[PDB]
């Protein structure tokens, strides 16, 4: 092979960034704290509910 | 006869390695004669007759006097007749299993 | 004569094996007998770690080691069942002929790799 | 040291709480407070499941004695709790809520983050952390709870491609890494993997070994490290170092014994580890091709990563700044006390290696001899999986043979590739050439020819 | 070099030293022979015995 | 040495000037502090946009290392044949005969000590003596692999004494 | 600056002997077990026959070099030497000839060549042609100019070390850019692009054959400087 | 890093040293050492240890473990 | 950079501007014939290992002539073979050191012996050679002090100071 | 380079650089004539469309020899 | 001396790159020349980053890199900021700073945000 993909920064900062999982489950979290503390909880709850 | 030491395998190691450094030589340089081929031939047998050569010397020097100790402390236990009894192609190996050794405690 | 009979041929009781602390692995395998040997010489004869990885005929514990192997050379060729396994290696086709393991014969596939 | 259910609960609340103080060593930092922020919040989930797991084990059994428990765990096998609309049985839902607590605690797929932001405490506390305690925390609390832990579907499937999965991650992500605590942490988070496999595999001593190995190296390998950052002013990145072979002589040659021992290379104690570990494996498992994959991948990675950072920090170009090198290479400083580290450290590291090596000695002569001195493990499953090691066969011969030829590919790929222009790299393509050349040679002569 | 199986595993079992006790030659004679085709036939009847026994002593323990 | 350094100057600990009104909307969404205040949580992989691209992202270059690991176990598995493994066939009274004493036990469906008329049926933790599920299966499994192997060694004794016999008659037969 | 003479049991400078080993110092004294000292001092050495084999083997002196300008052998009549590899083609040779050994020697020396051959696939495939193999395949050992056909000869190794040398028309050479050859060979010019220079690499248009020359390749001004070349 | 001015005021523990700190070291090791001796002599007191090699419990002294008689 | 070759003469009347003081005689059988000479040329003989087993571009130059006419060197070094003339252009031959030269052979050199002068490497570039002189030598002043062989006719700043660096 | 091997047949390095000597390298596989290079039938257009001056004398001139060949071996049929 | 709080905010993407780029959020606040010298500057210290330290560096091609850079930047700068050729220039070296950004670059401690930073509370005189 003349060209090997894996050669690339973009795998090698795939790879080192142990494949987004951290990105991926950081995004998740924030947006669960978003809508459940501030959102659900605090306005819905506490504001609306309350 | 004794196991085999660090002496006896390093030197079969280093006359592996003299002989693939030589072919590596040979080879790389394209340097095959009839001198080469005649060289090489000689060293491995010299090599040969040397790594032989430890194992008789180690085996001799070792066994040899433990060897005729052991024998001489056997023959005053179980004798002389009884060892060329059995030294005697006549005797029978079905038996020579079953017999016991008068120094084994068990 | 068995393999995993010791040289006197004596049944350990389950209070002596407890006395004996000998290792679960020990007991769950059948090579019990010997291995009674082996360690109540052991215990009765220190060596040290050094001395036991270093020690080839295990020292004064030579007779009980030789029957312990035994023992153990036909508990793990029998769990394993490495003696099929090895004939099987050496020639798929005389085992084949031979019949000596129709389960172990119809699924030996040696491999390509692995001399076709 | 738990005795009872209340004494580990109280434990691993303690290491959490220790985790999290220690990681906060700059609290004048707030940046560290998110990852020890994140640290307390894995380690409460982690608490949260234990406790849930003991109040079920206490409302089947009641009873607090983890000995009695061990001895007794045998007896309500067939028992199911009807939670909500589902009926689970006992053993598969108390063994999932450990089995999730010890991935939190000893770093799993999804619960390893925490294990590689952790690097922010000091060089000492990362070596403590990262080599066992809270990385060690799974590994001992799976094996306190084995009877338990013996009779699990959700285990025996869980187990297995759990830990090859994490160790094939940690991996290649230390192959990757070129911050010198990140690598290691990554080499960690996949020995962890490893040892969780290892669990899988039902043998308790090659577990315990290669606990004990990889502890001792990864806590050698973690001290030069951190040496390593000290000379380099806190700098831990790889990428801005170089030429501190030099520098630091003793620090160059720990870390080598260290990345030879660690990394899992042939003729040492990681290469009788790795061997033990794959002797062990059952291949009864739905997913055994990929569970194969990741081990074998997992395998691989170390070396890479070892030989990287040992050329990078020790005999790589002097990509460190000018000043670490230049201020310590003034003529003044010459004298019979110079040093690059501190010559207490240096001689703690020997003592520590020293002491690791003679122990684990120790550990193979117990175990790894021809006489088993290991005592009672408590434990009723005994496989077959010790023939193997006592006397296999030449299948499994072969598949080490094609493990150790991987491993000596990669050696050799790393060895000749000119990753860069070089004045010798006609020069190293001779010499990859005469190597191959010889080492023909010398298997035709030395198998055949003497 | 206490644990050449790795060796012996990607290298295979190599060429090992020459290792030989050379000690029949104690004696000399036709009767040396004799004990020398004994001594071989008793290593291949050895062989054939545990091949015999190792195939055979699966039921030892039941 | 050399320069008469003074002490550390205070800028090391900047005051941070509050520019944006830090609304309720974001609550401890921000880890405050005098010296530099942050984020709540750190996103050093911004070069990805969102977490659907960043999941898309990665799924589209572990896509190479599980062709890898694909390649390895092929490359295993065209070359290597299944191995014998399992528990221990000498003993099958201990992890596999407990389970199977149990099952046929089944204490937990007798009556009380006191005549109490309450048998384990009665709990949310009852004992259920017809599950054959879970851990039953791989009980069973390794049961039939330990059979398996203990008829092969069985078999192989078996065929070496008919060899025996076979060669005996040979050596017999030819006379 | 040092101010070691000062104190007195500061290091000195003969207790930093054995870093020698380790650091490279300029010679100060032959040690008692040096190599040159024990060649010097034995008067096995100083026999005159131990000299003639010395002088009569190993190198030789006359494929020494002599010159700062050599001319090769002539390949045809009226052709003119433009360019010749001198190391780095001679090791590619090397290299090339290991297989005309190795792959015999293992085939009769292995017993699983199935397993070699399933183990040096991807070597080949991944690492290895995109190394050694194919660098040698787009490498030029020898370029001369025949004016008569307006050619240019170029002779080049072959997989089992063999040597090839063919006639190309020079209205056929282009010259490559590395940028437009870059990422479609991106592996093989990153870890064997090192051997050739990127800034000059040619092209014959007729079956898209690509030329490179070594980066230390030895270059004939008087077949640069020709009506044919520009 | 290098040394900064502290608030004498403030009871910080940055980088203090004690000249007396060996007699202070001797006299929390020594009492500590004493309380230490108290308490395993209080843990020893209840202990439970496997018991000796070659020694096997015969089942019917009360040392067995007991059953509840109905 | 390029390496082109341009063919080259000598003066005719070449100036020998250095000839090693221990190493007089016709060549090998010479050198044999004097004790001293003999016993530097037994050391020599690891630099001729290392030339040729550890694959070092080297040469123990022992004497030499300029032709500024042609603008070449005229070295005659020594080796285990025997006498070698090297012509080379002086816009080829640059200044190097000790630790740069053994730094050249990835492989470690054996003992060095005394005779060689350390800060005085002369790298061929174009040859691709290291060259090392006799620390007991003659070295004419006017030779050296002719005009062509000025630092400012020779001594380039990018060829003297980064065209040979290893990493 | 060589070991118990002479190396009278090996060229000088000192005749090597001699600009104009007779030295002459015969290499193995060396096409010395393109005879066969712009030989091809059945082309799907002209061989003056397909092929270039040079070729196509080239050509001619190889399928004269070849025809003045055959006939050579013609009187003797 | 940049408050490298690159990670520490919740910026998005665009907003790193104007901060790898110009070091501002609104590029468009700077002028002409100091755009064109900020780009240059941030252009070579990232590929110093990469070519000159990182995993394997290569001094000639680094140069090159340089050189090419230097062109490239000469050209921007002597064109008119409205024109299609520098609006191309400086999307091909905003591009080139992309594919090299690194998620864990090295953060200097002179950086006001920096990882070390924050390590220790100094006392005022007050
Ligand atoms: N209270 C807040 N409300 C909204 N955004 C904020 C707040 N505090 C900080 N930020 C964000 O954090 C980043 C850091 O701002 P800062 O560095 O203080 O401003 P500047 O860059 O002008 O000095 C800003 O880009 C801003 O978007």
């Amino acid at each position: 092979m003349l060209k090997n993909k894996l050669i690339k920064f973009k795998f090698f900062r795939f790879v080192q960034s142990g494949f987004y999982v951290d990105f991926i489950f950081k995004k998740f979290s924030e947006m669960f704290i978003r809508n459940i503390f501030i959102y659900s909880s605090i306005f819905f709850g506490e504001k609306f509910m309350i | 006869p004794l196991p085999l030491g660090i002496l006896t395998y390093g030197l079969k190691y280093a006359f592996a390695g003299v002989d693939a450094a030589l072919l590596t030589y040979f080879w790389r340089n394209w340097n095959f004669n009839v001198r080469t081929i005649g060289l090489l031939g000689g060293l491995v047998g010299i090599q040969m007759a040397t790594l032989h050569i430890p194992n008789l010397v180690n085996e001799v020097v070792i066994q040899t006097p433990r060897r005729r100790a052991l024998a001489k402390k056997y023959i005053s236990a179980y004798g002389p007749q009884f060892f060329h009894d059995i030294v005697n192609p006549k005797y029978d190996i079905e038996h020579l299993r079953h017999l016991q050794n008068k120094l084994n405690p068990y | 004569g068995a393999w995993n009979e010791n040289q006197q041929h004596y049944k350990y009781s389950k209070e002596e094996i407890e006395a004996y602390q000998v290792p679960m692995r020990i007991k769950a395998g059948p090579c019990v007998d010997t291995y009674i040997p082996l360690k109540k010489c052991f215990q009765e004869n220190p060596t040290s770690f050094a001395a036991k990885m270093l020690d080839g005929r295990k020292g004064k514990c030579a007779k009980e080691f030789k029957y312990y192997n035994t023992c153990l050379n036909h508990w793990q060729t029998y769990e394993n069942n490495s003696h099929v396994t090895n004939a099987y290696w050496a020639d798929t086709s005389k085992a084949n002929a031979d019949g000596i393991s129709n389960t172990y014969g119809g699924s030996f596939r040696k491999g390509l790799a692995w001399l076709n | 040291s738990s005795g009872n259910f209340i004494v580990l609960f109280l434990g691993w609340e303690l290491i959490g709480l220790t985790s999290f103080f220690l990681i906060n060593f700059w609290s004048t930092r707030v940046g560290t407070l998110k990852a020890a922020f994140k640290a307390f919040s894995f380690n409460k989930l982690s608490d949260l499941f234990l406790f849930f797991a003991i109040l079920i084990i206490f409302s089947t059994t009641y009873n607090l004695d983890i000995l009695s428990f061990n001895n007794q765990i045998y007896l309500y096998e067939s028992y199911n709790i009807d939670m909500f609309y589902w009926s689970i049985n006992l053993i598969e839902i108390i063994s999932f809520f450990f089995i999730s607590c010890a991935f939190i605690k000893s770093a799993q797929f999804g619960a390893h983050i925490w294990l590689p932001d952790s690097m922010e405490a000091p060089v000492p506390a990362s070596a403590l952390i990262h080599s066992a305690t809270l990385v060690s925390a799974g590994i001992y609390l799976l094996l306190r709870l084995s009877p338990l832990f013996e009779l699990s579907k959700y285990a025996y499937f869980i187990l297995p491609l759990i830990g090859s999965v994490t160790a094939f991650y940690g991996g290649l992500v230390s192959a990757f890494q070129s911050d010198t605590k990140k690598t290691l942490a990554y080499s960690t988070i996949s020995h962890c993997g490893f040892l969780m496999v290892s669990y899988s595999t039902g043998v308790l001593e090659f577990v315990i070994l290669y606990l004990y190995v990889h502890g001792f190296f990864k806590a050698a390998t973690f001290l030069c490290v951190g040496n390593v950052n000290r000379f380099n002013r806190n700098i831990q990145d790889f990428k801005r170092m170089g030429g501190f072979y030099k520098y630091l002589p003793f620090e160059c040659l720990a870390s080598f014994v260290c990345m030879i021992n660690l990394s899992g290379l042939p003729l040492t104690l990681g290469f009788y580890i790795k061997h033990l570990l794959f002797i062990g494996l059952v291949e009864s498992y739905t997913l055994y091709p990929l569970i194969f994959s990741s081990l074998i991948l997992g395998a691989i990675a170390g070396v890479f990563y070892s030989y990287r950072l040992f050329y990078s920090i020790f005999f790589d170009t002097k990509k460190g700044k000018k000043a670490i090198y230049l201020q310590a290479s003034r003529i003044i400083l010459n004298s019979k006390f110079y040093s690059n580290t501190s010559l207490a450290s240096n001689l703690s590291i020997t003592f520590l290696v020293l002491i690791s090596y003679t122990v684990i000695l120790y550990l193979y002569c117990t175990t790894l001899n021809n006489y088993y001195s290991l005592s009672d493990l408590k434990s009723i499953y005994i496989n077959n999986a010790y023939s193997y090691f006592y006397k296999p066969d030449y299948n499994f011969l072969n598949a080490v043979s094609i493990l150790n030829w991987f491993v000596i590919i990669l050696l050799i790929s790393v060895i000749y590739l000119n990753w860069r222009w070089s004045y010798y790299y006609t020069k190293s393509i001779d010499s990859l050439s005469k190597f191959i050349l010889f080492s023909f040679f010398f298997f035709i002569f030395s198998k055949y020819i003497l | 070099y206490l644990e050449p199986s790795y060796f012996h595993e990607t290298f295979g079992h190599m060429s090992q030293p020459p290792k030989y006790d050379l000690i029949d030659s104690n004696i000399n004679g036709v009767e040396k022979k004799l004990n020398k085709q004994i001594l071989h036939r008793e290593h291949n009847e050895h062989k054939l015995d545990g091949f015999v026994s190792m195939f055979k002593g699966s039921d030892v323990a039941k | 040495h050399g320069w008469d350094r003074p002490d550390v100057p205070l800028s090391f600990n900047p005051l941070y000037v509050h520019k944006r009104e830090l609304s309720i909307f974001d609550t401890n969404m921000w880890m405050y502090d005098q010296v530099y205040p942050e984020y709540v949580i750190s996103y050093n992989e911004i070069h990805l946009v969102d977490q659907w691209k960043g999941l898309k992202e990665s799924f589209s270059q572990s896509a190479y290392w599980w062709a890898m690991m694909a390649m390895v176990f092929g490359f295993y598995f065209i070359n290597t044949t299944p191995r014998q493994l399992g528990i221990d066939t000498n003993d099958l009274k201990g992890f596999l005969g407990e389970y199977y004493g149990q099952y046929k036990k089944r204490s937990g469906i007798r009556s009380n000590f006191l005549g109490l008329d309450v048998t384990g049926e009665n709990s949310i933790i009852q004992p259920n003596y017809d599950r054959k599920n879970g851990i039953r299966d791989v009980i069973d499994s390794l049961n039939a692999d330990a059979g398996k192997r203990k008829l092969i060694n069985l078999e192989a004794k078996n065929f070496i004494e008919r060899v025996e016999k076979e060669c005996e008659q040979r050596i017999l037969k030819k006379g | 600056g040092d101010i070691r003479h000062k104190f007195s049991n500061e290091i000195t400078d003969d207790d930093y002997d054995y870093q020698r080993a380790m650091h490279v110092k300029p010679p100060k004294e032959e040690s008692l077990f040096q190599l040159t000292n024990i060649l010097s001092s034995v008067p096995v050495f100083k026999t005159r026959f131990f000299l003639d084999f010395i002088a009569r083997n190993l190198d030789t002196n006359s494929a020494v070099s002599t010159s700062d300008f050599v001319a090769p052998p002539r390949v045809h009549e009226n052709s003119f030497f433009v360019y010749h590899s001198r190391e780095l083609g001679n090791v590619i040779r090397k290299y090339r000839s290991l297989e005309s050994i190795v792959l015999p020697g293992a085939l009769l020396t292995f017993t699983y060549p199935l397993f070699a051959a399933f183990v040096a696939i991807p070597s080949y495939y991944f690492m290895f042609n995109a190394k050694i193999y194919e660098m040698s395949r787009r490498f030029v050992v020898r370029m001369d100019v025949l004016p008569h056909l307006e050619m240019i000869s170029v002779q080049r190794i072959g997989a089992f070390g063999i040597l090839y040398t063919k006639l190309h028309r020079i209205q056929d050479l282009e010259y490559v850019p590395f940028d437009q050859v870059k990422e479609q060979e991106n592996y093989l010019w990153a870890i064997g692009g090192h051997g050739v220079d990127n800034q000059l690499i040619f092209k014959d248009r007729s079956t898209g054959e690509f030329f490179y020359f070594e980066r230390q390749g030895v270059w004939d001004a008087k077949g640069l400087n020709h009506p044919l070349l520009n | 890093f290098q040394k900064y001015p502290i608030p004498r005021y403030l009871h910080v523990g940055q980088w203090i040293v004690n000249k007396n700190w060996k007699w202070n070291t001797f006299h929390m090791f020594f009492p500590t050492a004493i309380l230490c001796f108290m308490v395993w002599r209080n843990s020893m007191i209840s202990t439970a240890k496997p018991p000796n090699y070659g020694e096997y419990v015969d089942p019917q002294s009360p040392v067995a473990p007991k059953a509840i008689k109905y | 950079y390029y390496n082109i070759m341009r063919q080259v003469s000598l003066d005719s009347n070449p100036i020998v501007l250095y000839q090693s003081s221990t190493f007089t005689g016709n060549g090998l059988q010479e050198f044999y014939e004097n004790a001293d000479a003999l016993t530097k040329y037994l050391k020599l003989v690891p630099f001729f290992l290392e030339k040729n087993l550890y694959d070092h571009p080297k040469q123990f130059v022992i004497k030499m002539e300029f032709h500024p006419q042609n603008k070449v060197l005229s070295l005659d070094c020594l080796t285990h073979q025997g006498v070698l003339k090297k012509t080379v252009n002086l816009e080829n031959l640059i200044p190097v050191p000790y630790e740069d030269y053994v730094q050249f052979c990835r492989r470690k050199l054996f003992n060095a012996p005394l005779f060689l002068d350390t800060e005085m490497i002369y790298f061929n570039t174009f040859q691709n050679e290291f060259y090392v002189f006799d620390k007991n030598a003659k070295w004419n002043e006017e030779g050296i002090n002719h005009p062509e062989l000025d630092i400012s006719k020779l001594y380039n700043e990018k060829a003297w100071f980064d065209s040979l660096r290893i990493i | 380079s060589g070991l118990l091997r002479n190396f009278e047949k090996l060229v000088c390095q000192s005749q090597l650089s001699k600009a104009g000597h007779k030295l002459l390298l015969r290499s193995p596989n060396s096409t010395l004539h393109p005879t066969a290079f712009y030989y091809k039938r059945n082309s799907s257009q002209r061989l003056a469309n397909e092929m270039d001056v040079f070729q196509l004398g080239l050509a001619a001139a190889a399928l004269t020899r070849q025809a003045n060949n055959y006939a050579q071996l013609l009187d003797q049929v | 001396m940049s408050k490298a709080y690159y990670f520490v905010k919740n910026f998005s993407w665009a907003e790193v790159s104007n901060l790898l780029c110009y070091g501002t959020k609104y590029p468009t606040v700077l002028n002409h020349q100091q755009k064109v010298t900020r780009l240059y500057r941030a252009t070579l210290r990232r590929v110093y980053a990469h070519q000159v330290e990182g995993y394997k560096t290569d001094f000639k091609q680094y140069n090159e890199n340089i050189t090419d850079i230097g062109k490239d930047f000469n050209k921007m700068l002597a064109l008119k900021p409205e024109s299609l050729e520098l609006q191309a220039y400086f999307k091909k070296y905003e591009d080139l700073q992309e594919e090299l950004f690194d998620p864990a670059m090295i953060i200097d401690e002179s950086r006001p945000y920096a990882a070390s930073s924050g390590r220790y509370y100094i006392f005022d005189d007050y």
